């Protein structure tokens, strides 16, 4: 039934005087493939709807929350497009020249520019990751922080009842907040950047957003644990448990 | 002191030797230095007993002298055999510096625990004696005792002792604000992932949105003066009520509105000297950043005999806005 739902959007595209509802309905739809994290769904109907929609259909409480979802909703899919590419480099990091204990003389100088080419590649495998870092992290800033009401939440107060998408606009904050927050733990110590890793605990708690209500109890205590984990290597480093110098 | 550096002597040439022996013979010399060694320790042992009260400064300083030697035999014993280490230690009855790094460069977690059965303070020696410097994790899971609570409290799934003592460090804390703010924000999330009645849990997040209260003021500091006075972002001290305040207000603090005032005018509850002095230092700025607006907004916001006035001009629409400022107020 995938195709019946993302075929729908094509029928509504191609009549332009029906944009809003066009994406009114590529947003429930994938507001459905988010729920099953189905980002490969969610981003095939992503495109589909053209790239200058926003544009043209400049506002009733249903079209402005539509165009506030929908870029919600871009956030959302560039905080895992650019995580899979740091990732799979995470993951091919060069590697040690192999060691040919008792070499011959020959094999003692092809091995010291071996070692000397991987020391190369491995300063370069931490330079594309950090840059790789460096715009991972920001995506994951833009979903966490969303600006103006925070992610999924509506700004326009003065739609009809829609119990359906209001629920669901619940729901995707509860299954997609933690597990993006975990995501960037995940990056931040897989970095090394362990002070930032605590500071997720004033993100989350923050009033600001309320982060901390999307939480179920189990969950935060995972994160208690997670930040805990950061910490130590923190002292490893001589510093105290946050990161600030012993004086 | 002839006699004891003849025997320091024979130390280091019976330490240049073993460099070059036949096992066994290597430690018959050992266990005749270490044979040596404790009747030198002994004997400034029994000095010291002899020795005590007034004229201490002279009997502390000969202490140390003895404490860099029962180190100079212990590194010497650093490389040599470690079976003799629990004589050497038991032979000057303390020295557990060097007992105790000996436990430690071993998996003997046995041995540092029967150095501990057998000792009067020394948990509270081996402790300090670890921060100082996998299973040491065992030994953290002990040392994480004190500050470092907490962390020990979080994977005992103590969480609601971690959010008391993480209050407790955040309310301490005045040397880093970035850190006093983590602290709280972590406390917060703890007691939230606790287990509190919802009673409870609704009183610790009360009395904490206070807290979260008062510095959101420090907090919101305008990004103008803080380049001004060349602050650090965030490697900036915990600062209360008084600085806040003046800095506020400082001609510095450029685009000072309505909203600047307010808030310093909010702190002044965050005090614990002259509270009316400033209630006037304040709204005097607030008339000469006017160049006779703000003062009519700030008016605008409070909702009154707070405010002073002949004292004040200590002047056409002070006294005019102050009689649709008595209509205001009645």
């Amino acid at each position: 039934e995938d195709r019946l739902k993302i075929d729908v959007i094509d029928w509504l595209v191609f009549d332009p005087a029906q944009r809003a509802e066009a994406l009114k309905q590529g947003n429930a739809i994938m507001r459905k493939f988010l729920a099953s994290k189905k980002h490969e769904a969610a981003k095939e109907v992503f495109v589909k709807i053209p790239q200058d929609s926003i544009a043209e259909i400049y506002l009733p409480a249903e079209d402005d929350n539509a165009i506030r979802e929908h870029l919600c909703i871009r956030a959302y899919l560039e905080a895992h497009e650019t995580f899979n590419e740091w990732f799979k480099h995470m993951n091919s990091v060069p590697q040690k020249p192999a060691l040919i204990p008792q070499p011959t003389f020959t094999e003692k100088v092809a091995h010291e520019h071996k070692e000397k080419k991987y020391e190369m590649d491995f300063g370069i495998w931490k330079g594309h990751l950090d840059a790789l870092t460096a715009d991972v992290k920001e995506k994951m800033y833009n979903v966490l922080l969303f600006v103006d009401g925070g992610w999924m939440v509506d700004v326009r107060e003065d739609a009809k009842e829609d119990h359906e998408r209001t629920h669901q606009m619940v729901l995707l904050r509860k299954l997609c907040l933690p597990m993006l927050c975990f995501l960037l733990h995940t990056i931040l110590h897989s970095t090394g950047q362990y002070q930032e890793c605590l500071q997720l605990a004033d993100m989350v708690s923050s009033e600001r957003h309320k982060l901390y209500l999307v939480f179920s109890k189990e969950e935060l205590r995972k994160l208690l644990q997670k930040l805990r984990e950061s910490s130590l290597m923190l002292l490893d480093q001589g510093l105290d448990p946050l990161g600030y110098e012993i004086q | 002191r002839t006699v004891i550096i003849r025997q320091h002597e024979i130390v280091l040439k019976v330490a240049y030797p073993q460099a070059d022996s036949n096992l066994r013979n290597i430690v018959t010399e050992q266990l005749v230095a270490l044979i040596d060694c404790f009747l030198d320790g002994y004997v400034s042992q029994l000095k010291s007993v002899d020795k005590s009260s007034n004229r201490e400064r002279y009997d502390n300083l000969e202490m140390e002298y003895l404490q860099k030697r029962s180190d100079l035999l212990s590194p010497l014993l650093s490389l040599g055999q470690y079976l003799w280490a629990a004589s050497l230690a038991e032979k000057y009855c303390d020295f557990d510096i060097l007992v105790q790094m000996c436990e430690q460069t071993d998996n003997q977690s046995r041995l540092q625990r029967y150095m501990t059965q057998f000792a009067d303070q020394n948990f509270s020696d081996f402790l300090f004696r670890w921060y100082l410097e996998q299973h040491g994790q065992l030994a953290n899971f002990l040392q994480a005792h004190e500050h470092l609570s907490w962390l020990h409290e979080i994977n005992s799934q103590e969480l609601e002792k971690a959010h008391a003592t993480l209050l407790g460090l955040a309310n301490m804390e005045t040397r880093y604000f970035a850190k006093k703010k983590t602290l709280l924000g972590l406390s917060k999330l703890a007691a939230l992932a606790s287990d509190f009645s919802e009673d409870m849990l609704q009183e610790k997040i009360e009395e904490m949105a206070e807290q979260e209260r008062f510095l959101l003021h420090q907090e919101t500091l305008p990004e103008q003066l803080l380049a001004e006075k060349q602050l650090n972002l965030s490697a900036m001290p915990v600062l209360t009520a008084p600085q806040l305040i003046g800095l506020y207000i400082c001609e510095e603090n450029r685009r000072a509105n309505e909203y600047d005032f307010k808030k310093a005018l909010d702190l002044l509850e965050y005090i614990d000297i002259n509270i009316n002095d400033l209630k006037l230092e304040i709204l005097c700025k607030a008339l000469q950043r006017d160049n006779w607006v703000s003062k009519d907004s700030i008016f605008v916001k409070i909702l009154l005999p707070e405010v002073k006035d002949l004292l004040q001009a200590d002047e056409f629409v002070l006294k005019a806005n102050y009689e649709y400022y008595v209509q205001g107020q009645i």
